[PDB]
């Protein structure tokens, strides 16, 4: 899978509170996370399914 | 906000809560009329979420809140994804709020006014108080 | 890493430009305005909502609330959408719809 | 607009 | 909000690895987490609305 | 399986991975024959899930599997979902599995086969090795 | 934690239903059989997989995977679906569909 | 049934 599936979450400099998911691959399975709301990282999916879809299996 | 305080009860009337569906607080905004409500752009907001209008105890389920279907969202087309700049999307709300003792609107400036450096400001909202 | 249940403010400087950009650098842009840096910070779930000032007795909406540390240091100016620069495109859009 | 019908107090 | 919304994710007996969903009330929303596909306690959500719909908040 | 060991590659042929749409494995199966899949009740298999055969190394992309659609579930009536007993469920597959050197069905017991306390038996499959 | 990438095996022992009973009591039901308390045990994932022995030279499905220990104790009975107590079901359903 | 084509090994 994608290397960037392996990076921690990344809320970023902007002030909202987003709610996204990201792969977590200590656990294989994706994980909700609160996103700023600008500057997403790649491990920053609108669902389970996209993340899993991306990232399953890393 | 870190290290602010707990404001008056309804004393920042033009105050709103964007929520999604399910009640879930993600963004603030400002009621600027009754139709109207200015907020930021990377918020990301759609039709499908609500402003919460006269609100101060998101805990509290008896307080008496408008909570405001919007009709159309209008993000500034200049918003940049990448430097952040021009960010602002305005809410036309589907239905109008209706002003009261806690709800109402914040003054707009206009463009050539000049607020000084150093001048002492306010921002409120249900941010986080610690990282 | 729980929002407050009940709102919060906070009183807080408006910056120059110039002393925002001793920190921020080239990151600021013409629609921004700089505030605070002061010992308050906005944080995750401001966004969007209203920087005000007084003007003529009246609070007058200065700044969004829009970026700013990435741990919402209290130390650093935080970034807000700079009204003045975006309030035509505001009544244009109103008068339009 | 801006004026608060519960006015502001802040410290 | 129910107090049952308040309690740990339960993964249960049985050994299945079934995506769930719960309410942690420290972050203020849903999570994912593995149940074993048995004797699901009612902080067990099949999506993140419906989790959310019923616990979001407490 | 904690405190197991790795299985030879393709030497229980009839193992198979339960997944869901997006290739996350949940439970594990059994092969009886070309189109059955026998498996645990409580895995709620539904017909969205996929019976993935042939596999050894699911971190492996290239690996060659069958991806093998399940036209109908038919759980156990009498499974209690408080007991836990009667946990079985069988799969009828919507296109036959290819048998071959790493696919084949394990045997099925008949109702009255004593198995005696202290036999040595094997199980299998991909669960954690630490919980 | 994470489940395993290659397919895993362990040998273990079938229980008595009094032995298994020493520790899950009540909780043990007609159509389960007990197997491991013998340093192995399977846990989460492998739900539904097989517990096979050997039936005059063939592997025989004698177990599925069902439940056990809530920390997949390897000192401590797994609990599988007892396949002799289910297959006259199995047998009806391939001959129905 | 029953007999795999590739031979467990056991430990």
């Amino acid at each position: 899978r994608p290397d960037f599936c392996l990076e921690p979450p990344y809320t970023g400099p902007c002030x909202a509170r987003i709610i996204r998911y990201f792969y977590n691959a200590k656990a294989g399975l994706c994980q909700t996370f609160v996103y700023g709301g600008c500057r997403a990282k790649r491990n920053n999916f609108k669902s389970a399914e996209d993340c899993m879809r991306t990232c399953g299996g890393a | 906000i870190v290290n602010g305080e707990e404001a008056v009860p309804g004393s920042w009337p033009w105050q709103v809560s964007l929520q999604d569906k399910t009640g879930f607080h993600f963004c603030g905004g400002s009621l600027i009329n009754e139709n109207w409500v200015v907020t930021a752009a990377h918020c990301g907001v759609t039709t499908s979420d609500v402003v919460v209008a006269g609100e101060f105890d998101q805990g509290s389920s008896s307080e008496k809140i408008q909570k405001l279907k919007i009709a159309k969202v209008f993000k500034n087309s200049k918003y940049n994804s990448l430097t952040i700049n021009n960010d602002i999307t305005l809410l036309k709300l589907s239905t109008a709020a209706s002003f009261s003792q806690t709800v109402s609107a914040v003054c707009l400036p206009s463009a050539s006014d000049d607020f000084a450096a150093g001048t002492t400001c306010v921002t409120t909202g249900w941010g986080l108080t610690r990282y | 890493a729980n929002t407050p249940d009940r709102l919060q403010q906070a009183s807080l400087p408006l910056l120059s430009n110039t002393n925002c950009k001793k920190y921020w650098g080239t990151k600021i842009k013409d629609a921004m305005i700089c505030a605070g840096a002061s010992g308050v910070s906005s944080c995750m779930g401001d966004s969007g909502g209203p920087l005000v000032c007084k003007k003529n007795g009246a609070w007058t909406l200065v700044g969004i609330v829009s970026w700013g540390s990435s741990t919402c240091s209290t130390s650093t100016p935080g970034v807000y959408a700079r009204v003045t620069a975006l309030v035509n495109w505001v009544q244009q859009t109103l008068a339009a719809n | 607009c801006g004026v608060p019908a519960i006015q502001p107090v802040l410290s």
